């Protein structure tokens, strides 16, 4: 389940949400 | 472990493994282990008991480091100055002409 | 304990014959001196047969047992040979020599209980610091 | 793999492999490594038993 | 078990001979005593065998069977010669000597043992922590 | 099998005469202690002449064979030199001397099998994990 | 104490006979001597044999016990043969040889108490300054 | 008995890294210490963190 | 083969006398455990000389051609010495001591075998993985 790993790693998330906010 | 410090003894197998000379013999070695260094000193008895050292090296640790996170960098699709969050990596240059490829992916 | 005693002593009659003759008390006394040496925890089972084998090899380390009008010289030195004129002659030599100089391996009960220990718990001590 | 550490001891191939010594053993070992490292010693029986990196 | 030592005292006298003078209990007790060292799994089928093995390299280790009547001397010593007058004379020594200090190969029957356990499992010991 | 234990003894009774004499029932329970050691796959052919010099070999090891009347004592030890008065004299001694603590190497039966090992499958033991 | 020194002479005459012959003062002299080397917080409950074992091995060093009467030559020499015409011949020697040149390996009685100090507290120092 | 130290300070200041790279701020700001690039004009070096705080 | 034996027996009677009173069969016997080691692509059309050299070489590497009235104790030791009273003496020796713990190094039989395998192919295995 990629919900665990979106949640406990932080690169990660950053890699997920960097491009969206930036748009 | 860079460093491991090994103490032989002559008779050591002749032990309970459980009663008070273990207790006593742990304990003696906790101080003196705790109390050595630089400038202290121990006395070791001759013919009966030695005291070694042995060493290691840590060579190219940090290279192999960030070889790891530049495959990282270069699976993810994604500049390394946003990933790695860190600049200096490359000489100082204007400003956007190293964000020229995060802003054509972001366009 | 008391039964152990008479365990002990029995199992040591078995193996050796000849130590029947031996006064009791002695055999007691030796049996409690080696029982100073031997652990419990690590031979459980077997702890009547490690005592018997250690109370043997104490009792037949360099010549302890003896005697009781064995003269006291013979403590620091053995006779190599001895003839009555015309009539008869001996000689004598030791049993055994070990290369290292390590108690245990003298007898070969010593041997057989060193194997005993290594089978059931080992020849090791490794140890860290509190 | 960069350090390996070998514990030799006189007599080891003399278990069952299967018995509680091997367990007892095998335990003691993990504890060891487990607690080892700089600032720590280790206990060794000489004439029987040597430790190498 | 029971038959087991039936068996085992038979192989024993199977292989050597002359050990049927001796009596059965003392035979019991050395074949109880080498039950100790010997573990049946690795062997499987031929754990009688190596069991009578066993046995026999306990038995002739330095002398240990010896009699009912021999004397207590005799544990720690030997006789080199021995001559009566003018009627005979004789001398002894040792069968065989073994350059490394290790037990096992100071008898055939331990080398055979020992060979049985290599083909059968093996002489070696390779762990890591739990 | 049965067939193949008549080919051994015959084999051994061909290769060393004297052998003859001895019962056939300690020539076959020496055959059957032998077949444990020996394998088959590797041999193929030659599996009889294997197992007779190996059966030879345990035989002749240390002295083992020895007869149904030896004394127990001559198990632990030999005589030198053995004389009566002033009828005769006779002194004894080793066959061989081998430099190497190895077996296999005390006896001309044991090299023989050692280079026929090495000529049909070699002394070696190259492995890798699974 | 008092009450120790007898407790202490009636252990070494237990563990060795022929020792009741020799008087008392003697023995005291012998174990204040023996006194001493030997600690008592390690040993505990094991002093009295602890005593008694170091007693022994001072005793029996290299000759020391000797006798009211024995002359004042024999103690820097030993006799190693003597024979009186055609009656009788006697040869004598050394009871063992210690390869390294330690004191406490030297007798049996010094290898128990090594052990023994070995088994309660050790053979070590480990020290650090103050 | 003699030792060496060799290469501490690298192994400290790789971790003081991941501890940036991890944090989602800039080098600068964490580490609180410039120099560790060549003299830039000023704003240049913080352009990032300016971007990421707007 | 048949013609084979026959001409490997006739060229070790040529080569070594007082070989041809032995029995027929036994030479066969030998001839044929020979035949087990000695290759024959290598040594062609020398093949018949360098099986009896082998022959040889095996029938006295420590004696194994013994006889039919030899007794089974001769096997593992040999007399060195014999003298009957005041008739006669004496005494016997190795032939010759080799350094190497090789075997075909023991005879000049198994020197001339080495030698012309040496000669005709070498000793030598230089191999490569499949």
């Amino acid at each position: 389940h990629v919900g665990s790993f979106y949640n406990d790693n932080a690169t990660a998330k950053r890699i997920v949400d960097v491009i969206p906010e930036e748009m | 472990r860079k460093q491991q410090a090994v103490w032989k003894v002559k008779g050591l197998a002749e032990m309970c493994d459980d009663d008070d000379a273990q207790y006593a013999a742990r304990l003696r070695l906790a101080q003196v282990d705790d109390n050595s260094g630089v400038g202290r000193a121990i006395g070791i008895d001759a013919e009966t008991e030695e005291y070694d050292v042995l060493n290691s090296d840590i060579s190219g640790v940090p290279e192999f480091l960030s070889s790891k996170m530049d495959r990282i960098v270069s699976l993810s699709g994604i500049h390394e100055i946003i990933i790695k969050n860190k600049n200096v990596g490359g000489v100082s240059a204007s400003q956007n002409t190293a964000l020229e490829t995060f802003y054509k992916l972001v366009d | 304990n008391q039964e152990t005693l008479i365990a002990v002593v029995e199992q040591m009659r078995k193996l050796v014959p000849a130590l029947r003759k031996v006064p009791d008390e002695t055999l007691y006394a030796w049996v409690e001196m080696a029982e100073l040496f031997v652990c419990q925890k690590t031979f459980k089972d077997a702890y009547v047969k490690a005592l018997a084998l250690y109370a043997l090899h104490l009792a037949f380390l360099d010549g302890a047992l003896k005697g009781e009008d064995e003269d006291l010289e013979s403590y620091s030195r053995r006779v190599t040979s001895f003839s009555l004129s015309g009539e008869f002659s001996q000689t004598f030599g030791e049993v055994t020599k070990n290369q290292s100089g390590d108690m245990m391996l003298s007898t070969p009960w010593g041997k057989m209980f060193e194997q005993l220990k290594a089978r059931r718990r080992g020849r090791f001590a490794l140890m860290t610091g509190l």
